[PDB]
């Protein structure tokens, strides 16, 4: 509503490691085939068909937009999951976060060298 | 953890036990060539302080 | 299972760091020889 109407909103989905389980849920109390880990079949549908709303209106739109920060759980740094890397594929950018460096006391534990972002050099003040 | 990380870590430690005991052979062999070289050193050096602990 | 070459630097566990810097350190060293000699060079060649 607010990035149709020129305005700006940011979401922030917290988490979807567990809208991914309440979806597995359904899916198997409905009788549905179970898939890989039992998720079902349409479990990268379910996270792709929600991020891609997070647009970016151009001005004959209303300019407005929609800034999306999913927050998702990984198994003892097993990024390698499946949830884990469907949504990594999904998504822009990354910010990870590490127990190792928590403890080390960096914090936040944002692991600079791997955290990304595609818009990079677009989106920051000139200054900074 | 996983089967990659485990698959990952046992191949390191056996390229790190190679190399190990490939460096203790060549320890042993210069240590071997060391020893024949420090007898007749032994002998001369012992020679050089005899002065001082006989004076 | 076996192991092959390049492996300690595919793991990335403490040998694999340990390595990387033992290398950077050395050859950031080096780099650094050759470019003083680099520019004594380009001083000695100007005439």
């Amino acid at each position: 509503y607010f990035r149709d109407n020129g305005k700006h909103a940011l979401i922030i989905y917290d988490d979807l490691s567990k809208q991914a389980v309440a979806y597995r849920q359904m899916s198997l109390l409905l009788r549905r085939p179970p898939g890989r880990e039992a998720y079902p079949g349409d479990v990268f549908y379910l996270h792709s068909r929600l991020l891609e709303r997070a647009a970016k209106m151009n001005d004959a739109f209303g300019g407005g937009s929609l800034t999306a920060l999913p927050v998702i759980e990984t198994q003892a740094g097993d990024v390698s999951a499946y949830i884990p890397t469907n949504v990594i594929s999904i998504t822009d950018g990354q910010i990870f976060l590490e127990t190792e460096l928590f403890y080390k006391g960096i914090r936040p534990a944002i692991n600079v060298g791997l955290s990304v972002s595609r818009v990079g050099s677009a989106a920051q003040t000139r200054a900074m | 953890a996983t089967l990659k990380d485990i698959t990952r870590r046992l191949k390191s430690i056996k390229n790190i036990q190679k190399i190990t005991k490939s460096m203790k052979m060549v320890a042993a062999a210069k240590y071997a060539r060391a020893e024949r070289e420090l007898k007749p050193a032994r002998v001369y050096g012992v020679g050089s302080l005899a002065l001082y602990e006989k004076a | 299972v076996r192991s092959s070459a390049g492996a300690v630097r595919d793991a990335g566990g403490a040998f694999g760091k340990r390595e990387q810097a033992e290398e950077e350190r050395y050859f950031r060293a080096r780099a650094k020889e050759q470019l003083a000699a680099l520019k004594k060079h380009h001083e000695n060649e100007i005439s």
